[PDB]
This record gives C-alpha cells, structure tokens and sequence, in this order.
C-alpha cells in the first residue's frame, strides 16, 4: 500500500531532501538510483517499495513531488548530487514566491498553480496499486508552506477523500525564523487544514536548535544540521511502513489520535551523541524521551495528561529490556486521561539507525523515538496565539492580506477556531 | 511490576506489542467559490485604484488647461490694452494738432480782414 | 531572474544614482566598458537583478536617466562609468523645471513623461519576472521631486502589482539648491505616501551634519555628501545583489517592514562612517546611534516599529545575533511591544570595497516624524505669507493643493505619533 | 536649444550691449571677424555657447541680439566698429529722430514707426531657435527711447510670445550723473507699464558704479565706458552659466523662481566683487569668502541704497573662476551667522548659488585687473524702496506744478496716465514695506 | 540728419545774422569763397546742421522789405557765400510799422519766403527746425518775422522754432513806436516759438559802455557781443561729442511751461574785438562771472528772481572735474536762486574747441523768472503810449483794430504775472 510524499515551500523541500537522503542510505540505495540489494528489478511489492517505485533500468525513484513557487530551493534538487533519483516532472516551480504572505500563497497564485501540482500527483497516484495516503512537509510561517499547503490539503480531500493525510510541519521559532507575519500565517493555515489532516507532527525549530547546541556541542547549528536531526525523527516515524506496528497510515490516526481535532502528537528522540565509545542503556534512551530537554516541541509534559503514546525502537532492542525499562520509569508519575488506558504501544525495528557519513550525530547501536499525544502541546499553541493577538489587536500587517482578496473576517474565523482547539485541549486536560 | 503485555505483529526484522499498566462536507465548488470571491475583490481593488488614478490624470489635464488659459488671457488683455491706449493716444495727438492749426487758420482769416479793412479805408 | 528597473530623475537623482552605479559595479567587478573583471561567481549569481546581459560579453545596468535639462546627465555620461549606461536610456528635455514642482509635475513634465515610460516598458519586456522599480531623486527640486512623483504615479497605473521603492533626498537649508524647497518637498511627500511601497529618507541635513561634525571636515564636498548616500544605498541593496541563505526581494521586505500602508518611510543607517577593521560589538552599537542616521532624527525620540540590519564581512553570526538581541534587550523600551520579534538581521560575508567589516541599518521608526515636522515648519513660514506662491499658481495649480498636501503631511506626523504612544 | 535673445534699447542699452558682446567674444575666443577657432562643429552643433550665438555656413558666429535706437549715431559706430562683421546688418535697427528724452515719443509718436520692424526681426531670430528660453532687455530708465520704446517693446513681446520669460537689465536714474530733468517722469511711467510684462529686472545705477570705480580704481572721473565695462562683468556673470558648461547653473527660469517672491517685487539689485585696478593688479589674490563678504557691504552695492535699512528676501550668488561649492557653502555659512545681515521670516533657505569654473577675463589694456575669482550677487532686499522713494519724491516736486507735463500731453498722453503711474509707484513702495513686517 | 534752416529778417536780423555766419564759418574753417580750409576734422562732422554741401553753402534765408540790405550783406565779407536764390527782398522798408510787416506789405513777399524755406527743407535728410534772427523794434524783422514764424508752423507744426530776438532800448534808438512793435511781437512769440533768446539792446549798450569802457558804441560793437553768445549757444549743435546736437532735447529740458520759453543768455569773458587778452580766464573765474548780472545779454538781474532751468557750455581745454566742482559750488552757495521743485535743474556741457582768439570761454542760457524785468520795462513804455493812444492811426490805418493792442499788452502782462507766480512758488 504505497505512500506519496509532498514537500511545499523551502522548509518542506529542504527537509524533504534530508529525509530522502537518509532513506537511500538506510536501504542502501546509491545516488545514481541503483540498489545492489534489490533483486526483483523493475517491480515487486517489497517493504521499501511503499516509498520508491522502480525504473525499467533499476533506478529507485522516490514517490515524491516537490512544490515551491520560487525555484532556488528546487534548483538545488534539480542540480544536487541526488539529482538523478527524480524525474523533471516531480519538481514544480513558479518563479515568484508568496512573499511570506498566506493570502498570496492561498488565494492569489495558488489558484494559478494547484491544478498543475494536482495533475502531477495523480500521475504518481496512478502508479500505485494500493495507496494509503500522503505525507506533506511544510512550514507554518512561510507564505508558500502556509497558504498553498492549506489550499492543496482541502483539494486533496475532495479529490482523494479515500486516502489519509499526515503532516510534518515546522513551528515558527523566534530565534530561528524569517518573518514577523509567521504567527499570522500559522494561525491561518492550521484553521483551514485542521479538518483535512488525520495526524500532524509539528516541529519547534527552537527545540532542535537547543538540542543540537547542547548535545552536539555546536556553535550555532546550520539549517542543514537542524534538517539532519529532523530526518532521524521523520525516518523513525515512517520506518514502520518502510519495513512491512504503524504499518498502516490509519494506524497513526487510530493509535495516537483519539478524536479528530487533537491530532498534534509530541515527538521525542534519543539518543543524540556527537560524532566527536560504547552505547548506553535501553532504559537510558527510554528514560530520555520523558525528559523535556529532548522534546521536539518546547512544552512541559508534566503539565499535561497523555492520551496515547507510541515508542519505536531501532537497533539492538529486545522486548524484555523495554518491559524492564518501562517497569522502572513507573517507580515520574505520568498521569493519563481516564478514558484512555495507561500504557505504551511499542514497535521494534532490528536494523541499527543510520547516519549521514561525516554528519555531526554519531552512529548508534540503539535509538528510540517516542510519539505522545499529550495535552501539554497546547502551550505551544498558546504562545502562537498570543503573538498573533498582539499584532492583530492593532491590525498590523493585515493590509497585505486584504490586498490579496482575503476578507479580514478570516483572521478571527481562524483565531476563534484556535481558541476552540486550545479550549478543547484542556477540556480533556 | 504487573503489565498486561499483548504480543502483536512479529516477523523477521520487526515485532510489536502493547504494554498496559492500568485500564480506563467536502465540496469543490464551495472551495472555488472562495477562490473566485477573493479574485473578484482583488479586481474591485484594482478598479477602484484605476478610477482613483483617472481622476489624477484628469486633474493634470485641468491644471495644464488653466495654465493655457492664463497664458491666453494674458496675451489678449495685453493685446487689447495696447490697442486701446495707442488709439486713444492717436485721437489725443490728432486733436492737439487739429486744434493748433484751426487757431492758425483763424489767425490767417484775421489777416485777410485786416487787409480788407485797409482797402475800404483807402476808398476815402 | 526577478529584475529591478532603476530610474534616476533630476540633478541630485542623476548624480547620486551615477555614484550608486559606479559603487555597486565595483562590488560586482564590472568596469566602465561593461565587461566582467572580478574574481568570484558570487558577483554574478544575482547580477541580473540590476544588470542586463549585453549582446557581447558585457553587462548593461537596467537604468533609466531622466532630467528636464541636459546638463547634469551629460556630466554623468562624462563620468568614468559614463559609457556603461544604455544610450537610448537617456531621456532628457530642454525646457528645465526651474526648481518648480509644478513645472516638473504638470506642464513641462507632461511633455516628456511619455518617452520615459516607453523606455520603462522596453526594459520591462526584457525581464523574466520583474519585481519592481527603484527611483533616486530629491524632493527639494523641480524635476526629481515634481516629475519624479508624476512618473511614479504613471508607473503605478501601468504596473499596479509591482513594488515601488524610492531613495528620496530630503531638502535642508545647510545644503540647498533653491528657496522653494519647502514647497517642492511638501508637495511630493504627499505623493510618496500614496504611490511608493517604501521610501528611504536621505536627509541632506543629516548628511551634512554627519559629514561635518563626526568626520571633521571644514566644509563638505558634494562628493562627500553623495559618498554617504552611495555607501548607504549599496548596503541597503546587498541582499538583492548577493546570494545567501535567503532569496531577498522587494515585496518580502515591504511585507515585513511596513505594518500599515502609510508608514513606509525608513531611517537609513550605516557604520562605520569613513572619510583598522571594526569589531562586531562596535558596529551594532554605532549602527543604532543617532549620529549614524542618514535622516536627521534621534531614534530615542521614537520607537522602532520594525528594523532590518545587514552585516557585511567575515564574522561569526552568533556574535551578530547575540549583539543584535543584546541592544534589543538593553533598550527594551525603544521597540514596540505589539510587534514581537520586530528586529531581524542578515549577514553577507562580502564586505564593501575599502572596509573589511561594515553594517547597514534600515529602521521603521516613528522618530522620523521629526523630519516631516521640520519640513512642515519651513513650509508654513513661507505659505503663511504665500511667498513665492505665484510661480506655482502661474502653472495652473491652486492653493488648495498646497493645503491638501500640507495637512496630509501633518496627518502622517499625527499617526506616526499615534503608534508612538501605542501599547 | 535653450537660446536667449538679447534686445538692447536706447543709448545706454546699446553701449552696454557693446561692452557685453565684446566681453562675450573674449571669453569664448570669438575673433572680431566672427570666426571662432575653437568650435569644430562648422555651421551647426549645439554646444553651450550657442545659447547666445548662432553659426553660419561660413563659420561666422553671430550674436542672438537686436540693437534698436530711435536715433542712429550710437548704433552707427556699431556698424563701423571693430566688431561690425559680427552682426547681419538687419540686427541693428535705427530711426532718424530720437525720442528727445520724452517717454511719449518713444512709446507713441516716434516708437510706433519702427516697432513692427523691430518685432519681426525678433521673430526671425526666434525662428532660428529650437527651444527659446526668453529675452534679455537692456535699457536705461531715464531716456525717451530707453523708457518709452522699451515699454512698447515689452508689451508687444507679451502679445507675440505670451508669458515667455522676459528679464530686464536696467540702469537706474542718478542725479549725480543724470542727463535729463524729466528722468523721474520717464522712469515712473516706464516702470508702471512694464510692471506686468517683465518677470524680473536686474538693477544698477550709474552713481554707485561711478563711486565704486573712483574709490577702487583711483580714477578721478570714470568715463561712461569705465562704467560700461564694469557693467559688462556683471552681465557676463549673470549669463555665464548659460554660455559655459557648468557644474551648477542658473537658467532664466531659475532667476525668476528664486529672486521674485511676489509678482511686483521683481527688482533685485546687482553687486560685484572684486573690482581691482590693473596697476596694482598682481598682489596676493582675495579669498572666496572675502569677495562674498564684499557683496553684503553697503559700500559695494551697485544701487546706492543701504541694505542695513532693510531685510533680504532672496540672494543669488553667481561665482566664476577658481571657486568650488565647498568654498561657497562655508562662506555662506558664516554669512548666515552675521547678525547685521537680516532675512525676512518667510524665506528660511534664502540662497541660490551658481558656479562656473572658467576664469573671468577683461578687455586688454583696460583699467580693470584680471582676477582668478569673482562673484556677482543679485539681492532682492526691501532696502531699494529707498530708491523708489527718491525717484517718486523728485516726480512729486515737478508734477505738483505740472512742470514739463505739456511735452507729454502734446504727444497724446493724458495727465491721468501720470497719476495712475505714480499711484502704482505708491502701491509699490507700500508693497515693499508690507512684505517686510514680521508674521 | 538734424539739419537747421536759418532765417534772418529786417536790418538787425540780417546784421547779426551775417555776423553769426562769419563767426562759425571761420570756426568751421570756411573762407568767404566757401571751401573748407580747416585744420581739424571735428569741423565737418556736424557741418551739415547749418551748411549745405554743394564747397559748403549756409542753409540761410535772407529777408527784408528794404531791398538795400541785400546788397549790404553781400558787400560785407562772406557776402558771396550765400546762395543768390535765397535772397528775398521787397520794394521798401516798413518804416517801423509793425502792421506793414505782419499784415500788408510783409504779407506780399511772405509767399516767396516760404518758397525757399520749402526748397531748403525738401533737401533735408531730417530737419530739426528753424532759427530766426531779428529785432522786435522795427517793422520787418518784428512784424513780418512773427508772421513768417506762424506761417512756418502751419507747414511744419512738429518742428522746432527758435528765435534770437533783439529787444529795443531807448539808449540806442530814439524811435518812439518801438515799444508797440515789441509788445505785438512778444504777443506772437509767446505762442508760436519753442524758445527765444532775449538779446536786450539795453544790456548790449551797458556792457560796451560801463564794462568794456567804450566811448560811443557802434552797432558793430553790440553785434560782436551777440555773435559771440550766438556761437556759444550753438557750440554743441555744430561740434560732436558724447552729446547729441539736438533742438527738441534742449527745449524739452529747458522749458517747464510752454509760455516761459524766453531765455537769458550770458557770456564770459566780455571783450572788445581788438582786445589783447593778456591771460585766459580759469574755470572758477568763468563760472562765477557767467552767473553775474554784468555778463547777462538781457537787462535783468538774475538775483531779483529764481532760475527755473540753466544750461551752460564751456569752451576750451579744461578739466571736466573742475567744471563740476565750480558748477556745484555756485549752485549751493546761491541755493535760494534755484527753484527746489525742479531737481537737477542745472546741467552743463564742455567742448574742447574754443572760439576764435579766446582760449577760455563760457556760455550761459538760463530760464529765469528775472526776465520779467525785461517785459515789465517794455510794457511800461507800451502803456504810456497806449494810454494816450499815441500814433495808433499809423497801425489802424493799415487795417488793425485797437483791441489787438489790448490783447498783446494783456497777454504780455500775463507773462510777467506767470513768471512772478513761479518765482515765489514753494516746494510745499
Ligand atoms: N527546520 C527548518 N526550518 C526552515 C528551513 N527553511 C525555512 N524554515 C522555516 O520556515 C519558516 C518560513 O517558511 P519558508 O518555508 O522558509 O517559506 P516558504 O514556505 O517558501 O513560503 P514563501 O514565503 O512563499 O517563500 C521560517 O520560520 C523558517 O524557520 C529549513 O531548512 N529547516
Ligand atoms: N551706464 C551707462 N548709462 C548711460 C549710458 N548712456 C546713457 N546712460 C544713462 O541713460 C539715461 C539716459 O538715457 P539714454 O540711453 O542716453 O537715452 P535714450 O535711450 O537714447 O533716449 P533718448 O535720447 O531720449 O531718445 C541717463 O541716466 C544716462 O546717464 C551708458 O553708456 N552707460
Ligand atoms: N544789436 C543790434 N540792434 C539793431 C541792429 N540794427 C537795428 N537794430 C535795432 O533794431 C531796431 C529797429 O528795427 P530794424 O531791424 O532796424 O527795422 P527792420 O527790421 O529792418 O524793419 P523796417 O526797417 O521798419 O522795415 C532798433 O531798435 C535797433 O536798435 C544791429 O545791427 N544790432
Ligand atoms: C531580515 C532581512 C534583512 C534585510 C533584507 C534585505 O536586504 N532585502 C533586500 C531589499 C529588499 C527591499 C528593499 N531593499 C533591499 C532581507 C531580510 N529578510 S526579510 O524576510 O525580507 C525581513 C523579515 C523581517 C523583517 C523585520 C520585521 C522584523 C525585515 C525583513
Ligand atoms: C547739458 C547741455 C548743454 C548744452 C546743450 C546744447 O548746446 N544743445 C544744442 C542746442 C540746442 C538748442 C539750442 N541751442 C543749442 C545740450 C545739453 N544737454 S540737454 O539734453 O539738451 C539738457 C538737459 C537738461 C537740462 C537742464 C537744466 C535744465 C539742460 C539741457
Ligand atoms: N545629496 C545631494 N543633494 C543634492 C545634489 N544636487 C542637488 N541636491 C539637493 O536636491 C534638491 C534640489 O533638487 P535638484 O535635483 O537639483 O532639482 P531637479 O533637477 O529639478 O530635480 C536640494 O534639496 C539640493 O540640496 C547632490 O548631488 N547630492
Ligand atoms: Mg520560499
Ligand atoms: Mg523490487
Ligand atoms: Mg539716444
Ligand atoms: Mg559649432
Ligand atoms: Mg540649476
Ligand atoms: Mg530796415
């Protein structure tokens, strides 16, 4: 049951490259597209074929489409050293971007471009015997990742309501961001795609920046060092479908998402050790996922009640150790909501986690990623809602959106929805 | 450490289980109506601007027009004022010379009656 | 790739516009004939923004030169970089403007504004995706101020969806060309509020004051004044001209820097002011200093709505970032609270010629109302007595356009102060 | 393009035009035969000197000038002078009877005989110009031709050329070196009729020029050409930025906009520095400041009025020679501090500057010494209301007894024109007073 | 241009007129034959004003009712230089009868006078006007002269008419009726001339007798004075400079009111024809003696009135700065004698060429209110005769009525009244 990846905007595309780079080395696929360990040439139904289809010449082609209205970022993939893997069709570019403007990306230019990207998606979907759904990668603050992604998400539901839609979104961080209108863009895009996404893994850019600086001993990490750590967390999430727990995309919705609106699970990853020794306990890495210092989104999980959570191990892990590891942690009293059973869905993948050779993070015997739908993630929403309110109170910058045909009422139609989501979060909290 | 573990899917390079510690619409035409309503209000914004720029084009025409009127009104008033004083100066100068020569003619006529009077005196 | 069309208008506009082209051409390694002679592809990655690929292997600036007199544009053709500009891009008249905004904007400017646009349209068809226009001009004269705003209005009519930016030299009694400068500036400030997306306020008073006081020169040359502007314009435009982590264009900066349409007047700043490379802590300190502002306004008299800073040279960006939030945290009260993270910076490791390190300040401060207040006081002083007003009435203008422009400028001062006391 | 036509009326205007065009020819190196061995463009080309000169097919460089006098003796010497071949004979127009110091004869009886003939030669020179800037009208105030005909010409020009710019260079009446008792009559009458028709009128009087030559050249009595050749430097300094390529120009419209704050207030007085005798010529040269300071000293005003008695409304400083803007700006800067020099409160900027780098030249063998630097200041100050009051008082002394009015009435004028003219001069005196009070 | 037609009528008119042609022709180096023999070239630049180049011939017209005078002026030196066609004579003189000259026998040949006037004016490039020399005491020069003046103004109304009129005095002629003929001429002159130079025989007698210390002056003595001032009055007319030799200009500047155009000429130094001239008067001596009553050609004291206008001409090689200083000195050392309501009413001229025999000379032409003394005296003698209506039948016999006499004396009495009104006129 194949799966299609979509990267919208600079953050979605760059992150997407970093993810496909790791997929190839995890499965040992070489930059020219060959896989020496793939013997059913030109076909088959293997586990890694959920994400790559095969040429007649044996080249392994990612089931992905790259969308940006500006071509500088896609031109990298167009010319990069992993350039052979994609067909020129898979890469779509306009030449004027959304100008950090949601309404420009959604109402203005997105009307001009979505038919094109939708056509390219069906050509990939028509190459799917069975297809569960889509993984869309986008930023919250950027005009393209905000405005166009939301337009594409609703069209994807009326066109393929059959399938499932999963989000990998970048939460705007005051330290690492590019636009002051990013609170505007974020609140607007979540309101319009909330009804059209089954699960959404959000990534607080400040947290990783903090993670790499402390745990890698790095001066100020590049975006590439951020992007490579993201790739480890994305890969572990998607690893379940790449080696056929969590082997269906509806298993993401069922295991971690009890209601529809609450579909923002917190992701945690451990371990992270500099490439600059012998590995640590299975209980050590498991204990780290409950420390807030390893969280992907800066929030206090002690202030929240878990509703569900998911633990995906990769490496030399056997059940008896985690059962032992998850016996001792119950010596932090982690409360759960009373209509959901206290417990952990656990998945194991025996092949050690891979790394980009030469990258800062070291190769490790065992790694774990915890995916928890805690209500503590609501405070990340609250900070975003406040900065939105500060500028919208004085109606700052909104003339740029109204100038694109957007009604001013959409700002509060989206804002009150955010108030409902934050209120609904503590209703079960 | 009692934990109801349930041994679920398991195979060659993967297995999974769930440990338990405690028990417990889509419309495209409505979409494109929003897109079109945004495009139409953009066109309303463009039309109201273009109308605003037309009044400024017309204001530039009016300013240039009155500049032509001021230059034209300046010419003809100068023309008529110069013609009026030149003609009035001619009548004044002609009246002065005509008066001066009529008195001179009166003086001539008086010389003829002086000569006439003497001749009638000579008949004595 | 997202080209920019440059237009220089009037005496000042053509002469600081000519030095801007000589300065950035030196940065991009382009010589007088227009052929490349620099050492790095970085000078060519975004060269199409400001230049056109010529027929041979040369680069021609996408620049239009406009004046109602052929004097100063002939002198820039006589300059070292005179031969680089396209010959058909020289659009001149013979009548002149007589330092009269009315002649530039109405009677004389109309006789030439059609031919200028014909050149604008030509180069517009020569661009894969034109992002907008930049104009250099003064506000005190007749052509640059009067005909410049008329040109900007007719450009907005043809390309309404494009970005318009001006570098506007504000008149000052310390360096003046004519006595009716309060009229010409007030009349076109009215216009820049409506028809440009942002305006960089170059104050001849600040230029002179900086040029005199902190640079110790008995009396400054015009090249000295223009040198500050060209270095300032060079720094304002580096991210458009050089590649980096961001693909900076005109609209994004406008979207991020202008919270309300009218408040698009920017206070430029530069550091260091040169007539021993500087440490990153010292640049960020002097760059925020009142003595480095190319507009004669004290930033401590207002609050920054939004601020963009551009650093150039080999340096560590964590130094830059820590310093930039240091002064943000040290002077918490001089930035507005209802715009979070309103100070963003960018770093380009290519410095300007003659300096290992430098920094450029682009500020949207409400302290700039002091600039429009200074012009408004000089305007009323003349307008109260209706002095020199007959040279504007004689061209078809009415008195109410003067009062409409005056109260509009005071309206701009009022609402700048409105958000100065905003919480 | 940007051509300028010079019209010289009367003996004063013609002999001042002799001095100027002789000086123009020496500044541009134009030989007395009309040929310029420094203009490569034969029979054409649009270099900067061509604003005042036209070129023939043979190379002769002819002035864009018209010399007109109701009487031929003064113009006859132009036709027989060393520069006779400069003009086509049609440019020098003369009648046979002068106005006999009578404005009425110049404006009405005698002037009407040659007025159209004059106007049609103006049109033919204007026909040879692709972009006419305006006219420079040279005349005195006191003579019948200089007052009566000039006024008639200015009225005609307004009809034929609309509001096109007309600038005057006028010699103000001075008893000390006067020539006619009726000078106050002619001057008041010509000022009254050319008021609406002239955009700006540069003014000197022969008294102040006479005294300056006496004081600074050590001449026991300066002759008329002494006065004229000094005046030629003032005029050339006014026209320098239009005949020479210059960094900072002042065209005809720039003079108007910057020196005339109100339609009736268009009488700036001239000033000039330095004026140095040729025998004590080459001592150490004077500063750029010193010659600027000299322009504001009351002893150096070419119209004998006291600037300390009034406020400055506009100052045009035109430099030529070895001077650059930074020198001028500094010299102006400290003048702006001088408490004795006062400006009206409705002109905050107050200054207009043009600069030319070509050095000033003088006629060889003259009394004036050649200098590296020179400046001419054209000041519009309320202080010249004194000059109007002096002229208007002399007018009053004779009009009260109607003395000499019969000469004007005999030529068709009415006494009503006299009172209209004087009443308007009383309004001009009041206007100069009214624009001087604070706001 | 600027040609002047000269006319001389009667005995006195032809006598001082012939003497005036004698003086300036030698000044212009023209011998009695009539051919140029002058040293300098300044002599012929303005020669056309008075001379017609045929050999140069005076633009002069010699008229008299008495035919004997024609043969007298020819018989005198420079007699043959006058054109013969220009002589116009009658059968016999008017016998001191003004009516005969103006109305009866004078009117017979006035048509022949205007013929040659027309003939001489037709040959003029641009005619300035006419000057007439004549006495007012006789009948031809006074009676017919004034008739000639008004006839000429009929044909040339816009041209200048100037006269050199010799007023009668009992000290040189005992003829009784001359006060009649002068009053009737003045009556004509005040309305029909632009300026008349009042040469008083009474003053001419006093100068030769009291100052020149002359026993019994001969008309030749008196005429030497007139010819000297007549040349001095016309110097700038006959010689070039920065000054325009014009008639209208002088008249416009010297005549503030149309009726007050009677000038008091003065000359310095006064000298006999054969005097040795041991020294040349210097500029302060000329200027002070020029304004002296002893040097006036009209029997009037200038300090009994005020100057309306004054024009002075200096002759010889001198410093113009000295002329200005002395001329300004006497202006404010005697400021009370110049009306204050005509500013700058005194202007002077200087010519480099001096008269014959005199290296330094000065000529004075003043429009003074003191000339009312001259008209008062003539009116005094007129009313004495007219009170008793003495000898009126000589005039009424020719056709005149008595009220012409009343109008003439009233109008002359208005003239003296008008001078006195401006004499005591105040600036305010
Ligand atoms: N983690 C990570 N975040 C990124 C990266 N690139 C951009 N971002 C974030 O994305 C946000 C802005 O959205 P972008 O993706 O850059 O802009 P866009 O999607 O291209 O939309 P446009 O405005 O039309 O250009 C900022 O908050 C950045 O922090 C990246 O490579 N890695
Ligand atoms: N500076 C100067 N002033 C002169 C000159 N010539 C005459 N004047 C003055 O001009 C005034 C007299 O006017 P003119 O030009 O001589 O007279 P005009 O124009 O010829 O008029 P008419 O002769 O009456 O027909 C007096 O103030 C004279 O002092 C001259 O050459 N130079
Ligand atoms: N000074 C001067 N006066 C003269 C001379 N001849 C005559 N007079 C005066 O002229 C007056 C007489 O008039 P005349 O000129 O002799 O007479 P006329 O003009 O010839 O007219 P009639 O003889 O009557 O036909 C007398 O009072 C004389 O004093 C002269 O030669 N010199
Ligand atoms: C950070 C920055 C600094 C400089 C430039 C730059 O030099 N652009 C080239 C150019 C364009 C137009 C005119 N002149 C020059 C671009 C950016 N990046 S930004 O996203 O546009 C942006 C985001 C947020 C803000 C502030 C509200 C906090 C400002 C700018
Ligand atoms: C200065 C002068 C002296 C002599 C003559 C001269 O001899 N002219 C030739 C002539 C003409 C007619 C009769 N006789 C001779 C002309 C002038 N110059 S002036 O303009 O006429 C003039 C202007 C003002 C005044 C004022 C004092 C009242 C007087 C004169
Ligand atoms: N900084 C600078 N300012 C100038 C320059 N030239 C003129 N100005 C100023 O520009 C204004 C006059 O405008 P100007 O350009 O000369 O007039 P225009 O030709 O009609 O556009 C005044 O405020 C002058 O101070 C220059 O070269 N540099
Ligand atoms: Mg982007
Ligand atoms: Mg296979
Ligand atoms: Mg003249
Ligand atoms: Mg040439
Ligand atoms: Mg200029
Ligand atoms: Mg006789």
């Amino acid at each position: 049951r194949e799966c299609i990846s979509i990267h919208v905007g600079q953050a979605g595309v760059q992150i997407g490259n970093a993810c496909w780079e790791l997929y190839c080395l995890e499965h040992g696929i070489q930059p020219d597209g060959q896989m020496p360990s793939d013997k059913t040439i030109g076909g088959g139904d293997d586990s890694f074929n959920t994400f790559f289809s095969e040429t007649g010449a044996g080249k392994h082609v990612p089931r992905a489409v790259f969308v940006d209205l500006e071509p500088t970022v896609i031109d990298e993939v167009r010319t990069g050293t992993y350039r052979q893997l994609f067909h020129p069709e898979q890469l779509i570019t306009g030449k004027e971007d959304a100008a950090n403007n949601y309404a420009r990306g959604h109402y203005t230019i997105g009307k001009e471009i979505i038919d094109l990207v939708l056509d390219r998606i069906r050509k990939l979907a028509d190459q799917c015997t069975g297809l569960q759904g889509f993984l869309v990668f986008h930023s919250f603050g950027g005009g393209t990742g905000s405005g166009f992604t939301s337009l594409l998400m609703e069209r994807l539901s009326v066109d393929y309501g059959k399938k499932s839609k999963l989000e990998f979104s970048i939460y705007p961080a005051p330290q690492v961001s590019t636009a002051v209108v990013e609170p505007y863009n974020s609140i607007l895009t979540t309101h319009t795609t909330l009804e059209h996404s089954d699960c959404a893994f959000m990534v607080d850019n400040e947290a990783i920046y903090d993670i790499c600086r402390r745990n890698l001993d790095i001066e100020r990490p590049t975006y590439t060092n951020l992007n490579r750590l993201i790739s480890q967390i994305v890969s572990s999430i998607t690893a379940s479908l790449r080696f056929d727990l969590n082997v269906d995309l509806t298993e993401f919705q069922t295991n971690l998402v009890p209601y529809p609106r609450i579909h923002f699970p917190l992701a945690t990853y451990a371990p992270v050790i500099s490439a600059e020794h012998e590995q640590l306990s299975v209980a050590e890495i498991t204990n780290a996922c409950f420390e807030p210092a390893n969280q992907m989104v800066k929030c206090d999980p002690r202030h929240g009640k878990y509703m569900a959570c998911c633990l995906l191990y990769r490496g030399d892990v056997v059940p008896k150790d985690v059962n032992a590891a998850i016996a001792t942690i119950k010596t932090r009293s982690i409360q759960f909501v009373d209509w959901c059973p206290t417990g952990f869905k656990v998945g194991i993948n025996y092949q050690p986690p891979t790394v980009v050779p030469g990258g800062d993070l070291a190769k490790v015997q065992r790694a774990v990623c915890m995916l928890s739908n805690t209500t503590a993630i609501a405070e990340a929403w609250a900070r975003l809602d406040h900065k939105f309110d500060l500028m919208y109170a004085k109606r700052a910058f909104v003339h740029w959106y109204v100038g694109e045909g957007m009604e001013e009422g959409e700002f509060s139609e989206a804002r009150e929805d955010m108030a409902a989501l934050e209120k609904d979060y503590e209703e079960v909290g | 450490a009692d934990m109801e573990v349930i041994e679920l899917n398991k195979c060659t390079s993967g297995q999974s289980f769930e440990v338990i510690l405690k028990p417990p619409d889509p419309s495209l035409e409505e979409i494109q109506k929003k897109l079109e309503a945004a495009e139409e209000r953009r066109k309303y914004q463009e039309a109201e601007l273009l109308k605003h720029l037309a009044e400024k084009r017309e204001h530039e025409r009016e300013v240039i027009q009155k500049a032509i009127e001021e230059n034209n009104n300046f010419i003809k008033m100068a023309k008529e004022k110069l013609a009026q004083k030149m003609e009035s100066n001619k009548e004044n100068r002609e009246a002065h010379l005509a008066a001066m020569l009529e008195r001179l003619q009166e003086k001539d006529k008086h010389a003829e009656e002086v000569r006439k009077n003497k001749e009638l005196k000579e008949e004595a | 790739m997202r080209e920019i069309v440059h237009i220089q208008a009037g005496q000042c506009g053509n002469q600081i516009g000519a030095k801007f082209w000589e300065v950035i051409s030196d940065e991009h390694g382009i010589d007088p004939t227009g052929s490349y002679h620099g050492d790095s592809d970085l000078q060519l990655e975004r060269i199409n923004v400001y230049y056109n690929e010529a027929t041979g292997n040369k680069y021609v600036p996408r620049a239009i030169l406009v004046d109602l007199e052929p004097g100063t544009m002939d002198s820039v053709r006589s300059g070292p970089f005179g031969q680089i500009f396209r010959p058909d891009n020289f659009v001149f008249g013979q009548s002149g403007a007589g330092n009269n905004w009315a002649k530039g904007h109405y009677t004389e400017g109309a006789e030439l504004v059609d031919s200028v646009l014909d050149v604008v349209r030509k180069e517009s068809e020569s661009c894969d995706c034109l992002q907008g226009f930049q104009l250099t001009h003064s506000l005190g004269g007749g052509t640059g101020s009067g005909m410049g705003t008329l040109l900007i209005s007719k450009i907005r009519e043809e390309y309404p969806d494009r970005i318009m930016n001006t570098f506007s030299v504000m008149p000052s009694p310390k360096v003046s060309d004519t006595v009716v400068e309060p009229y010409n500036a007030t009349l076109s400030v009215h216009q820049l509020v409506e028809n440009t997306d942002e305006t960089y306020c170059i104050d001849n008073e600040a230029l002179y004051d900086i040029c005199f006081r902190t640079l110790k020169l008995t009396t400054p040359t015009y090249g000295d004044l223009n040198h500050l502007v060209s270095a300032t314009m060079s720094g304002v435009t580096t991210c458009l001209r050089f590649p980096g982590q961001l693909n900076a264009d005109l609209r994004k900066l406008a979207v991020n820097m202008v919270p309300f349409p009218r408040l698009h007047f920017f206070m430029p700043g530069f550091a260091p002011l040169t007539s021993r490379a500087l440490t990153v802590p010292e640049l960020t300190q002097q760059m925020f200093d009142s003595k480095n502002m190319m507009a004669a306004c004290d930033p401590r008299h207002g609050r920054y709505l939004t601020v963009a800073a551009i650093f150039r040279g080999r340096m560590s960006m964590k130094e830059v970032d820590e310093q930039m939030l240091n002064v943000q945290n040290k002077n918490s009260s001089y930035f507005v609270e209802w715009i979070p993270n309103n100070v963003k910076t960018a770093v380009c490791d290519i410095p300007p010629r003659g300096l290992k390190m430098s920094a450029t300040f682009i500020g949207n401060s409400t302290a700039i109302q002091e600039l429009f207040k200074r012009i408004s006081e000089q305007f009323t002083a003349m307008f109260r007595r209706k002095a020199f007003l007959h040279w504007y009435t004689g061209e078809g203008m009415d008195e109410m356009e003067f009062t409409e422009a005056e109260s509009n400028m005071n309206d701009l001062v009022s609402e700048y102060q409105q958000y100065q006391d905003a919480t």
